[PDB]
């Protein structure tokens, strides 16, 4: 009565994981663009 | 890299006084140069040696 939730659940976790590599890539994308534009 | 020359063009919008001010200061070092640091008078003041 519980391996189908945990596996149910992973179906969610896996757009968690989606989510996270969203996340890195935008915090590199807002470093790249801070030290592209402001540091002269 | 449009910010980035937005930036650039917005830094030579501002520029426009202070570089007509070194162009000045740098002309009177010229002049000084040139001449020697010898000053003629040019207005009216009574002077003593």
């Amino acid at each position: 009565v519980l391996t189908q939730n945990v596996l149910s659940a992973l179906e969610i976790l896996r757009l968690v994981r989606l989510d996270l590599r969203q996340l890195a890539q935008s915090v590199q994308d807002t470093i790249q663009h801070m030290r592209f534009l402001y540091l002269l | 890299v449009e910010l980035y020359r937005a930036l650039d063009a917005y830094r030579a919008r501002i520029a426009v006084e202070y570089v007509l001010i070194r162009a000045v200061r740098d002309e009177i070092y010229a002049v000084l140069r040139r001449d020697g640091g010898a000053l003629p008078q040019r207005f009216a003041c009574h002077v003593s040696r």
